[PDB]
């Protein structure tokens, strides 16, 4: 099966191994039981060429997976500032919900990614969006430690 | 085979027992009495065969919680050490070996799990679940994980989902009550939620498995697993430079493994009584007999307070008693096997997001305290997924053919029933009535080959009861209120989800 090998060429960071599976038929757009797509792992793991080179051969750049995560959220979460600009150019969709109604600016304010946060408003990301435990990432920002992020959220 | 003057025991083959032997042999010395260490395979089911017509071993070994069983079919001899010998024993291990309010064996070895961890990719390991995401971020960028575990089976996974407050069956005095399940409490969800979120973040991977958790471990790719005894030797031999610890917390409470109890009983058919608890009491059960035993092949934690100081100065083996005594004792009681299942569905279920974590743990609320398949009519039966994957639980009601109204479900034994597939999930969009003639006109085909029909889903509770309650309307001529009645009768808790319920009223305007 190409797209299991796509897959995990795509976490593991398998450059060449990404554009010979898809040379050889694998879909770019291969997902697994839970919708997990080759550009989720991709972002999630930090690979920037090979999230370029997945969107240049059409990949869907807002697939969501079972729990609602677009590679987006991902990104976001894992702190990777280059992908986040590079979905969002390829028209990702900034204030994407997952299933618990979170953002990707409630996720980067978690972990107090200051430049993702700074990219993610500039594409007009809506800092009055609310989880589903009331939360805004102004709140998120607070219940985490992250003063710095939070002046800059205080609107 | 039993005879009067002589002890025969039967002990599993990944035991030392060949040290048993060598205390068996030392009580011949000093009292005349021989004594025959065996290891015959499959001898946690022999026993209760043989037992039953008056034979066996006069001693049997095992984990306790098959004992539990035993005592139910009375084939075990009640014990009544002096308080001055129960003393010598950590408290705990003798409420392995309690069935009905009385003992039934001798508590020898104790065993959990623990926290496995790499000290060269972790020198500092997480006290707290809560820490694992953060650690696992930092080991990411170096290209490790944090943590790997087996996630298929829910004794792994339960130290977690019970540290908030999660249990099995409710124990009070010295009995379980089958009907007070906790696995949908407020704990139980906050443990499962925690997992869940680890999976969606990309902390850990659904799909990990012992094996490949094993592998990963031994080979240096994650800083954690959490494994019991019966895994150091791999690790050994895998040169890992590793340490064994408590388990982390969560919210502030320890994981709380199960906990496996060897115990010794003596067979209600044994001759030999009170040769048995001389040789367990005055023999085995103190420094030289288990140190004999255990140099033969580890005991790992003792229940003998005296010995298990000395053998904890092996900082794993005290971590397995640490880990025993924050955790709970494996209830004895044979409703454990579809607890495991309900369980093991739940967790399944929610960390492939099939399920959220309150269905999930909702449906295997259910299911642990289920009974057996319903009879609906003679040739017509209710019930779950769990039923289903039992073939000779069907077998012995005998059921020809099942149909299985699940999306997901799969149909093993296609060999040995006639299945019906009826994919439909349990939500207001599912349109089941679209289903009704051909479920219906199935049921009528094994009736008419004189077969019996098993009707199941996930919970017994709403899609395979909305079947039933359509055959019965059509076949009977009757209302849904009559045979919704009648099937309450056999079964109070079916419950036709709202739409389902309208499905069958408007199928009824049309019979």
């Amino acid at each position: 099966d190409l797209g299991r090998k796509l897959l995990e060429a795509a976490r593991a960071g398998q450059d060449d191994e990404v554009r010979i599976l898809m040379a050889n038929g694998a879909d770019v757009n291969a997902a697994d039981n839970t919708g997990t797509t080759p550009l989720h792992l991709a972002a999630y793991s930090g690979h920037l060429e090979i999230v370029e080179v997945l969107l240049k051969h059409g990949a869907d750049v807002d697939a969501s997976d079972v729990f609602g995560y677009t590679p987006l959220h991902l990104a976001a979460y894992w702190g990777h500032l280059e992908i986040v600009e590079v979905l969002l150019k390829n028209g990702a969709d900034v204030n994407a919900m997952d299933s618990d109604g979170m953002t990707p600016l409630h996720l980067a304010a978690k972990w107090g990614y200051l430049e993702i946060v700074e990219v993610l408003l500039k594409h007009g990301a809506d800092v009055n969006a609310q989880d589903k435990f009331g939360k805004t990432a102004f709140d998120i920002s607070i219940d985490n430690g992250n003063e710095d992020l939070a002046e800059i959220l205080q609107k | 085979k039993i005879e009067e003057g002589k002890l025969v025991i039967w002990i599993n083959g990944d035991k030392g027992y060949n040290g048993l032997a060598e205390v068996g042999k030392k009580f011949e010395k000093d009292t005349g009495i021989k004594v025959t260490v065996e290891h015959p395979d499959k001898l946690e089911e022999k026993f209760p065969q043989v037992a039953a017509t008056g034979d066996g071993p006069d001693i049997i070994f095992w984990a306790h919680d098959r004992f539990g069983g035993y005592a139910q079919s009375g084939l075990l001899a009640e014990i009544t050490p002096a308080a001055a010998f129960q003393d010598k024993l950590y408290p705990f291990t003798w409420d392995a070996v309690r069935y009905n309010g009385k003992l039934i064996a001798y508590p020898i070895a104790v065993e959990a799990l623990s926290l496995i961890y790499n000290k060269d990719l972790l020198p500092n390991p997480p006290k707290t679940w809560e820490e694992i995401p953060a650690l696992d971020k930092e080991l990411k960028a170096k290209g490790k994980s944090a943590l790997m575990f087996n996630l298929q089976e829910p004794y792994f996974t339960w130290p977690l989902i019970a540290a908030d407050g999660g249990y099995a069956f409710k124990y009070a005095a010295g009995k379980y009550d089958i009907k007070d399940v906790g696995v949908d409490n407020a704990g139980a969800k906050a443990g499962l939620t925690f997992l869940v979120d680890l999976i969606k973040n990309k902390h850990m991977n659904a799909d990990t498995d012992y094996s490949i958790a094993e592998a990963a471990f031994n080979k240096g790719e994650t800083a954690m697993t959490i494994n019991g005894p019966w895994a150091w030797s791999n690790i050994d031999t895998s040169a890992v430079n590793y340490g064994v610890t408590v388990l982390p917390t969560f919210k502030g409470q320890p994981s709380k493994p199960f906990v496996g109890v060897l115990s010794a009983g003596i067979n209600a058919a044994s001759p030999n009584k009170e040769l048995a608890k001389e040789f367990l009491e005055n023999y085995l059960l103190t420094d030289e007999g288990l140190e004999a035993v255990n140099k033969d092949k580890p005991l790992g934690a003792v229940a003998l307070k005296s010995y298990e100081e000395e053998l904890a100065k092996d900082p794993r083996i005290a971590a397995t008693m640490e880990n025993a005594q924050k955790g709970e004792i494996m209830p004895n009681i044979p409703q454990m096997s579809a607890f495991w299942y309900a369980v093991r569905t739940a967790v399944i279920n929610a960390a492939s997001g099939r399920q959220t974590v309150d269905a999930a743990l909702a449906a295997a609320q259910t299911n642990a305290a289920a009974g057996g398949p319903v009879e609906i009519l003679p040739f017509l039966y209710l019930g779950s997924a769990y039923h289903a994957s039992r073939k000779d639980m069907l077998d012995a009601l005998g059921i020809t053919a099942l149909i299985n109204v699940s999306a997901n479900c799969p149909n093993h034994f296609e060999g040995h029933y006639q299945y019906k597939s009826i994919p439909v999930e349990d939500n207001h969009k599912a349109d089941i009535s679209s289903w009704f003639n051909e479920a219906i006109d199935f049921i009528d085909s094994i009736k008419n080959a004189g077969g019996r029909v098993f009707v199941h889903s996930q919970a017994g509770i709403s899609r395979s009861a909305t079947i039933c309650l359509a055959y019965l309307m059509r076949t009977n001529r009757v209302k849904l209120d009559e045979a919704f009645e009648f099937v309450k009768q056999r079964r109070s808790i079916i419950s036709p989800n709202f739409s389902f319920m309208g499905q069958l009223l408007q199928f009824e305007s049309q019979v």
